[PDB]
């Protein structure tokens, strides 16, 4: 079951399930980082967390240019 | 006044590394209170986590984050061995107040200071 | 007065039960566990009081904290004094444990014992003799003379 | 002169001090100072781009041996722009000898960490690693050895004062040990105890 | 000049080899080292017993920090705080104040018993011998507080005995 | 005033506090962790003790060089009573056991005892004199423990009017009666409609530390309630699920069974722990702490398994 709706789904409900997202207010061009409040440090605690729901291993530098969910549907969609 | 490196040439490669450490102390710390048998909610011991990695926000020197990095993997050793105990932790929360206030007023009437 | 009489007597029988024996364990920081080893040495028995060496920490009675208290130790040194019968009884065995002493100006140093235990007897002397902690040792024997604990239960 | 005056020695004065100008010689690149004092044990004055050539060079080369290693204890100086002092004492075994290598550092300009040369330099690094804080870079382990866990802020600096910052005690409000600030009983009456009037005439620096 | 140890090896004689192997069997010298702790058994042993024969001392041993006084006269000390420019745990306190008629005197003068380590140099330092170490080694308290001796208990505590002390000076005033 | 009551530096280990405090009991719990806050606070603790030396060796090492100080007294006399109160700034009634003995019954302590050392306290000059008693006092029936502690409340408001009599609900803390009485049921249980509203034991000691040092404190007595007003049956559930223990449901007087089968009700004609202002902390976290001895190795450690509601 590893469409687009899949991962873009997925992702939705896990950042559902993060708790501190201010405000809920997911798009395809989000940009939690400055537009919903959100430091460097929370970017790297939500690119993580999807590691630790069913990730790769990640490596810190394309951990680090996610910035974006939709851009994380997509970086998934590249690596699954 | 050229002065050697400790890792990096800027400040680059140091935000790759203090953010790879805050990924270690995220995904170590459950682990922890579940090992030395705590009394403390894991959010709890997170939120802590990110506020002791918050305490350092003003640091600019590429040597010293790059100082404060080996500090912080030091004690991530200290802490997958259990090389430290129930105290040390403990000791990092700041649990048993100490309530010392902030206001001008309250330091006004328990005084002699500032 | 038979009910009180006979409480009496047998008070009197367990506290010098408790006195007799008192064989404590071997904590032993610096020195003065050298002076512990010489309350070993034969010029001057401990086991003319039925007072044994016994390393384990869980049938000792007395426990003496004898050397430098350290911030590196004293947990340890309390995890060690918890697990140990209801009948515990503490010897602060020379300067540095009895208030601190030589090195009392320092970081890393606990500033006297009663910061972590209570302490029943200090014996102050850097080293004590080995006459002198005989003496303290005594002195607790007569402290569990003067127990009165289950005259004290009766009467409650 | 006779009784109660240390008789000094010309034998060893003269030989160290051609050792010492035959080392100034031969290492041009890494010999700034090199020095006798009058009880003849021989100091040499380093920059510490060459503490490994020079180690390597003192262990071997076969006309000074110089196996054996003492302690390098850095002692906390200020006023100088390069504040610590990484101090070797190397002790022959053919020759009956004592050299001192004084390299100079400062407090995060790391050092190239004598252990691969000296299997013994390892302990007593990380000692003055827990103890001043000169980090050590190409080092295998760097942990924190004679302070609690815990614990920092390097106590042997003149920063750090006599007493420390946190405290020890129990408390029976959560059953444990707990860190408090730092509460004296007793003031530690500091005594002023440096006395005028040119206590030593040979010691003057040449005054501003 | 020097002596080193195991240069030996096993002598190929037949009565050698033959006594080798029978201490190999019976454990021959084990039963020597049983022998010579059976030899210390019927040694007749060396302790005291301590209530009744205490054991011995010296004349120079350093005890209790006592104070003396003049032939029927006033406190010997003067606070000359030498004690404490001494004292190396600074275990004394001295506060001073003069008396009601000029000459000079203290106030204050705690020994703290926990923080000292009984150096002996307030004994080699005090100008006229007022503190001196006394002979006896028995505390032994059960609080914290009953080993911070004040000026009152160190001068009746001085005044328990000072033909004792009077009698050790004595016998060892010229040594020192 | 007379000097040396004045405050000085910051408090904690030998900083001089302007209260000079005098705890009845506090061999056993509350004024244990009373004692442990003043001691933390920095205070001259006379506390009077009538029984073995041994507990007042365990209350020892709490205050600092000195600063506690042991005596002995009794139910009997008036002399040890008048010498506790000599000098004291403040003083506190902790007394009452939880069985009556052959020779002191629940009557006669709360008589005895409160008019006596409130007699003498008020004839010694004292200030901030503060009686504990407990909620749900009645004049009425059906328990001789609450009816006691309801005259109690009358003598002590009697005599002495600018008294501060604080009644907390039931308390429950690291060394806790009532769980630790939950406990005893693990070997054989009841189940009851009936609410109940637990407070943990330090932020009452806070509270009461504050209403000590704070005048304001007298005449107006003082209830102790925490946040939560739950059911009895709920919190047996949740005390068997955090001790993982299985369960069945269908030193031991029948006054106790009494006082947990009362009822807790609220009143709002007096303030309480926010009003005073300090906090208030729920259950379950300290419910974690003290269900450590139950649980032996299995599911030994756990800290969210289960969340139970109040009402
Ligand atoms: N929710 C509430 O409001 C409730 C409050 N409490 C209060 O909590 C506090 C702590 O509880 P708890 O541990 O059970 O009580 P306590 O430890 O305070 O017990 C009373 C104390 O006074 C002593 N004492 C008791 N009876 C006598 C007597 N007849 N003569 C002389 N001394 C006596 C006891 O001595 P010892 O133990 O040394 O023999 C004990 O130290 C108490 O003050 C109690 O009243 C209790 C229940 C409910
Ligand atoms: S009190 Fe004296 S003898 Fe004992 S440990 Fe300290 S220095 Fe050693
Ligand atoms: S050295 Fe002697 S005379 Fe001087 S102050 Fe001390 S005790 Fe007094
Ligand atoms: S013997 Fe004791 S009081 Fe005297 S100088 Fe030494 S530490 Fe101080």
């Amino acid at each position: 079951p590893l469409t687009l709706e899949g991962i873009k789904d997925r992702v939705l409900y896990v950042l559902k399930l993060y708790d501190k997202i201010d405000p809920e207010k997911l798009s395809v061009n989000s940009h939690f980082m400055k537009d919903l409040g959100l430091d460097s440090l929370d970017q790297v605690e939500i690119i993580m967390a999807m590691e630790d729901e069913f990730g790769f291993e990640i490596p810190d530098i394309d951990a680090e240019k996610l910035m974006c969910p939709q851009e994380i549907v997509d970086y998934i969609a590249d690596k699954k | 006044t050229s002065v050697k490196p400790i890792f990096s040439r800027d400040m680059n490669e140091a935000k790759r590394r203090v953010r790879e450490l805050y990924r270690a102390w995220y995904r170590e710390v459950p682990n922890t209170v579940h090992l030395f048998q705590l009394d403390i909610s894991v959010k709890q011991g997170r939120d802590k986590v990110r506020e002791m990695f918050k305490k350092n926000a003003h640091v600019t020197d590429p040597r010293v984050v790059d100082l404060l990095v080996i500090k912080g993997k030091m004690e991530l050793e200290e802490t997958i061995n259990v090389w430290k105990q129930r105290t040390h932790v403990m000791r990092f929360f700041h649990e048993t107040e100490a309530p010392r206030p902030k206001d001008f007023l309250s330091k006004f009437y328990v005084g002699h200071d500032p | 007065s038979r009910g009180e009489y006979v409480v009496a007597k047998l008070d009197d029988l367990i506290n010098w039960a408790r006195r007799s024996s008192l064989w404590p364990m071997t904590f032993g920081l610096a020195c003065c566990a050298v002076e512990m080893m010489h309350m070993a040495a034969p010029r001057y028995d401990m086991d003319r009081f039925g007072v044994v060496f016994r390393a384990s920490p869980r049938q000792s009675d007395v426990m003496i904290v004898a050397g430098t208290l350290t911030n590196k130790m004293a947990p340890a040194l309390r995890k060690v004094y918890d697990q140990m019968p209801e009948p515990r009884y503490v010897v602060s065995m020379g300067s540095c444990a009895n208030g601190g002493g030589y090195y009392h100006y320092s970081y890393s140093v606990v500033r006297g014992c009663d910061r972590i235990v209570p302490v029943d007897i200090y014996v102050p002397g850097c080293p004590p003799t080995a006459e002198a902690l005989l003496y303290g040792i005594l002195q607790l024997q007569k402290k569990i003379k003067r127990e009165k604990r289950l005259r004290i239960w009766y009467r409650r | 002169t006779r009784p109660t005056v240390r008789p000094r020695n010309d034998v060893a004065h003269k030989q160290l001090s051609a050792f010492g100008e035959y080392v100034a010689e031969i290492l041009p690149k890494y010999v700034q100072q090199v020095q006798v004092s009058c009880f003849s044990e021989l100091e040499i004055c380093i920059h510490p781009d060459g503490v490994i050539p020079v180690l390597t060079f003192l262990r071997d080369h076969s006309n000074a041996q110089f196996k054996s290693l003492a302690d390098l204890t850095a002692v906390d100086i200020p006023t100088r722009q390069n504040r610590f002092e990484i101090v070797y004492n190397l002790l022959s075994l053919r020759f009956n000898s004592r050299i001192r290598v004084k390299t100079y550092t400062d407090e995060l300009t790391p050092v190239e960490s004598s252990v691969s040369v000296y299997k013994a330099a390892n302990w007593y690094e990380r000692e003055i690693w827990d103890m001043f804080g000169v980090f050590f870079a190409n080092h295998p382990d760097l942990r924190r050895i004679l302070t609690d866990y815990g614990f920092e802020g390097h106590p042997f600096r003149k920063d750090f004062p006599l007493s420390g910052y946190v405290e020890l005690r129990y408390d029976d409000e959560v059953k444990r040990v707990v860190a408090e600030p730092v509460e004296l009983a007793q003031e530690f009456r500091k005594f002023d105890l440096n006395s005028p009037w040119e206590a030593f005439p040979a010691y003057r620096q040449p005054p501003e | 000049t020097y002596k080193y140890v195991n240069l030996r090896e096993p002598s190929m004689d037949m009565k050698s080899v033959t006594d080798r192997a029978a201490q190999t069997l019976l454990w021959t010298e084990l039963i020597r080292g049983l022998g010579m702790t059976l030899s210390y058994l019927f040694r007749e042993p060396a302790t005291i017993n301590y209530p009744f024969e205490k054991g011995p001392l010296s004349p120079r041993f350093r005890g209790e920090h006592a104070l003396r006084r003049y032939p029927s006269g006033e406190e010997r000390c003067i606070a000359c705080k030498l004690c404490e420019a001494v004292c190396p745990a600074q275990a004394i306190t001295i506060e001073a104040e003069p008396r009601a008629d000029g000459s000079r005197r203290t106030t204050r003068y705690d020994i703290d018993m926990t923080k000292c380590i009984y150096c002996g140099f307030c004994q080699e330092a005090c100008p006229v011998d007022a503190i001196v170490e006394g002979p006896n080694f028995e505390f032994s308290t059960e609080t914290h507080e009953e080993l911070l001796y004040n000026k009152e208990k160190l001068l009746n505590n001085g005044d328990k005995w000072e033909a004792e002390i009077a009698a050790n000076i004595q016998a060892d005033y010229l040594y020192r | 005033l007379h000097h040396a009551v004045i405050p000085h530096g910051k408090g904690g280990r030998s900083s001089v506090s302007g209260i000079v405090a005098t705890v009845f009991g506090a061999t056993g719990f509350l004024g244990r962790y009373l004692v442990n806050h003043l001691g933390r606070m920095g205070s001259q603790v006379i506390v009077p003790y009538r029984c073995e030396p041994y507990d007042t060796m365990h209350l020892r090492p709490m205050g600092d060089l000195g600063q506690i100080i042991f005596m002995d007294w009794n139910g009997r006399d008036k002399d040890s009573i008048r010498r506790a109160v000599e000098h004291s700034n403040v003083v506190i009634n902790l007394v009452g056991r939880e069985w009556e003995t052959k020779n002191f019954d629940f009557e006669d302590v709360f008589v005895k005892i409160p008019q006596a050392i409130a007699q003498v306290s008020k004839e010694a000059g004292v200030e901030k004199f503060i009686h504990i008693s407990h909620l749900n006092a009645d004049i009425k029936s059906s328990s001789k423990y609450l009816r006691n502690k309801a005259v109690g409340e009358k003598e002590v408001r009697e005599t002495f009017p600018e008294a501060t009599i604080i009644k907390p609900a039931d308390i429950f803390g690291r060394e806790d009666r009532f769980l630790n009485y939950f406990a005893n049921i693990r070997w054989f249980s009841l189940g009851k409609k009936t609410v109940k509203q637990p407070v943990y034991i330090v932020d009452v000691t806070k509270g009461i530390i504050n209403a000590i040092k704070d005048p304001d404190a007298r005449g107006k007595t003082f209830a102790f309630v925490g946040p939560n007003r739950y059911l009895l049956f709920d919190l047996v559930q949740y005390v068997f699920a955090v001790a993982h223990r299985p369960f069945l449901p269908y030193w031991t007087t029948r006054d106790k069974v009494e006082r947990i089968h009362t009822t807790d009700r609220t009143l709002p004609h007096l303030p309480g722990l926010e009003d005073l202002g300090v906090q208030a902390t729920p259950l379950e976290l300290k419910a974690i702490e003290v269900l450590r001895r139950h649980r032996t190795y299995r599911w030994l450690s756990s800290e969210i398994e289960d969340v139970q509601p109040a009402k």
